[PDB]
C-alpha cells in the first residue's frame, strides 16, 4: 500500500464466498491443455518492439507473418521507442482493453541543455514523484486541459556529461517526453528526451517471455517447416497472462456456463474474489481452473459481492471463452 | 545510447556493466523488415544451436 | 491579488519559473507588486501539492524579475 511501486506489484487479499464450490475436470481448457492451434487463438505476444516502425505497423507485420485475421497491441509505443509491446491475437485481441490502462515502466535518457550539479538533478527529480500536473500533448484530445497523473517512482541510474539515464514507473497516459521537458524547466537549463524504451506494460515485463520479431518469425518457421511446436508455443503467452494485474472473481461452473451464454456475472455465482474492488473497476472473470472467461465492470464493491445474496456482481463487457467449454445455460 | 547487461539485466550507458563487469549491449533489438533478408541464413545457424 | 510568486529563474527556453503551493490557470495575467504585468501563465507542472509555473515573459527584458514575487490578478 503505497504509490512507491507499480500497482501490479501490490498483492490483493482473496475473499472466500463459497468454500465448497468444485469444478468439473471434464470441462474447460486450462493453458496447459490447449493444442498449439488453440493456444494461438487465445494468445498474446510479449513483443520487444524495435525502434523504427509505428506500433500499428508492427501489428500489421505480425498479422501477415503469422497469417492471422485479428491482432492488437496494448499501449502505443512511438516509432523511435523500443520495448514491451503486448500483442494479443485472434480471439484474444480484445484483452488489450485490460492493458491500455495499466501501469507502465520506462528507462529513459534525458539530455540536459546545461551543466547542473548531480545533487540538484536528483533532488528535483524526486519532486516529480507522486501525483503531478501534466497537460496532454498537441496530438491528443481536442481539449488540452491540464490534469494530474501518478509517477509511482523515479530512479536515476547513471549520469554522463549532460546525459541522465533513469528508470520511471507511471500510470497510463503519462508522457515521459513531457516529464523530461518539465524537469528541464524546473532545472532552468532545459532538457529533452533523447532515447526511450519500455520495460513494463501491465503484467508484461522484460523476462524470458519477451521476444523479438526475428525470434517470432524463426520460431514460427520451426513449427511450420520442421514441425517443432515447443519454441513457437513459448513465444505466445496465454490470454490469462494479460489479465494477471487485474482484480479477479472466481466463479462456479454454472456461472461460467451462464456468462459464456450471454448472462452477466451473478453475485451467487461467485466462489471467491479479490478484495479492494470498487464499483466501476475493470475485473477479470475467472474459472475455478484459472481460465479467463471475460472482462467486465464491477457493479458493486468486493464487500458487497461477498455478503450479498443476489443481483449482478459484474457487468460483462467482453466474453473470451467459447460456449462449448462449460456447456448448457 | 541505452545499454543493458546480458546477465543481471542492469541498465547503463557504459560499455561494461558496473555490477558484473561483463560487456553490455544496446538494449534495443535489431531493426526488422518483413522481407527479412538473411532470415534463411539466420535460421540455418539457429536450427543448429537449438538442435532442430 | 493571488500571490505565490518569487521567480526561481529565467529558464533558458524562455519562461519565468515560479514555485507555488497552489495551481493557477493557463493564460492568467501575472504582475509584480506594482501591477506592472510581467506576462501570462503558459504552463503548470510538477507535484500537485507544490507545483511549478511557467510564465511566458511579455516584457521587453525579463530576467530582472528573478527572485521577485509575482501575482495573479
Ligand atoms: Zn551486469
Amino acid at each position: 500500500e503505497v504509490r512507491r511501486i507499480l500497482p501490479a506489484d501490490i498483492k490483493r487479499e482473496v475473499l472466500i464466498k463459497d468454500e465448497n464450490a468444485e469444478t468439473n475436470p471434464d470441462w474447460g481448457f486450462p493453458p496447459e491443455k490447449r493444442p498449439i492451434e488453440m493456444h494461438i487463438q487465445f494468445g498474446v505476444i510479449n513483443l520487444d518492439k524495435p525502434p523504427g516502425p509505428t506500433s500499428h505497423e508492427v501489428v500489421a507485420w505480425i498479422k501477415k507473418i503469422l497469417n492471422l485475421e485479428k491482432a492488437g497491441h496494448g499501449g502505443t509505443l512511438d516509432p523511435k521507442v523500443s520495448g514491451v509491446l503486448p500483442v494479443a491475437l485472434e480471439k484474444a485481441t480484445r484483452v488489450v482493453q485490460a492493458l491500455l490502462p495499466a501501469g507502465k515502466e520506462y528507462v529513459a535518457l534525458m539530455h540536459l541543455h546545461g551543466d547542473v550539479p548531480e545533487d540538484k538533478i536528483i533532488q528535483v527529480m524526486k519532486e516529480f514523484e507522486g501525483e503531478i500536473i501534466q497537460r496532454p500533448p498537441l496530438r491528443s484530445a481536442v481539449k488540452r486541459r491540464l490534469r494530474t497523473r501518478k509517477v509511482y517512482y523515479i530512479e536515476v541510474l547513471e549520469i554522463e556529461g549532460r546525459d541522465v539515464l533513469f528508470r520511471v514507473g507511471v500510470e497510463a497516459g503519462t508522457y515521459i517526453r513531457s516529464l523530461i521537458h518539465h524537469i528541464g524547466l524546473a532545472l532552468g537549463v532545459g532538457a529533452h528526451m533523447s532515447e526511450l524504451r519500455r520495460t513494463r506494460s501491465g503484467p508484461f515485463k522484460e523476462d524470458e517471455t519477451l521476444i523479438t520479431l526475428h525470434d517470432l518469425v524463426d520460431y514460427y518457421y520451426f513449427w511450420k517447416e520442421d514441425g517443432i511446436e515447443e519454441y513457437f508455443r513459448k513465444a505466445i503467452q496465454p490470454m490469462e497472462k494479460a489479465v494477471e494485474h487485474l482484480p479477479k472473481v472466481w466463479i462456479k461452473d454454472s456461472a461460467v456456463a451462464a456468462v459464456t451464454h450471454g448472462a452477466d456475472l451473478a453475485v451467487p455465482g461467485i466462489a471467491k474474489l479479490h478484495a479492494g474492488i470498487k464499483r466501476g473497476d475493470l475485473v477479470a472473470i475467472m474459472t475455478l481452473k484459472d481460465e479467463l472467461v471475460a472482462l467486465g465492470k464491477a457493479m458493486m464493491t468486493s464487500q458487497e459481492m461477498l455478503e450479498k445474496t443476489k443481483g449482478i456482481a459484474v457487468d460483462v463487457e467482453k466474453v473470451f471463452m467459447p460456449r462449448d467449454w462449460y456447456p448448457k445455460l | 545510447r541505452i545499454r543493458k547487461c546480458p546477465k543481471c539485466g542492469r541498465y547503463t550507458l557504459k560499455e561494461v556493466c558496473p555490477v558484473c563487469g561483463e560487456k553490455t549491449k544496446v538494449a534495443h533489438p535489431p531493426r526488422f523488415s518483413p522481407e527479412d533478408p538473411y532470415g534463411e541464413y539466420r535460421r540455418r545457424w539457429k536450427r543448429e544451436v537449438l538442435g532442430i | 491579488m493571488k500571490r505565490l510568486g518569487k521567480v526561481l529563474h529565467y529558464a533558458k527556453q524562455g519562461f519565468l519559473i515560479v514555485r507555488t503551493n497552489w495551481v493557477p490557470s493557463l493564460n492568467d495575467r501575472v504582475v509584480d507588486k506594482r501591477l506592472q504585468f510581467v506576462g501570462i501563465v503558459k504552463d503548470v507542472f510538477g507535484p500537485v501539492k507544490m507545483p511549478y509555473v511557467a510564465i511566458k515573459p511579455k516584457v521587453s527584458n525579463p530576467e530582472i524579475y528573478v527572485g521577485e514575487v509575482l501575482y495573479v490578478d
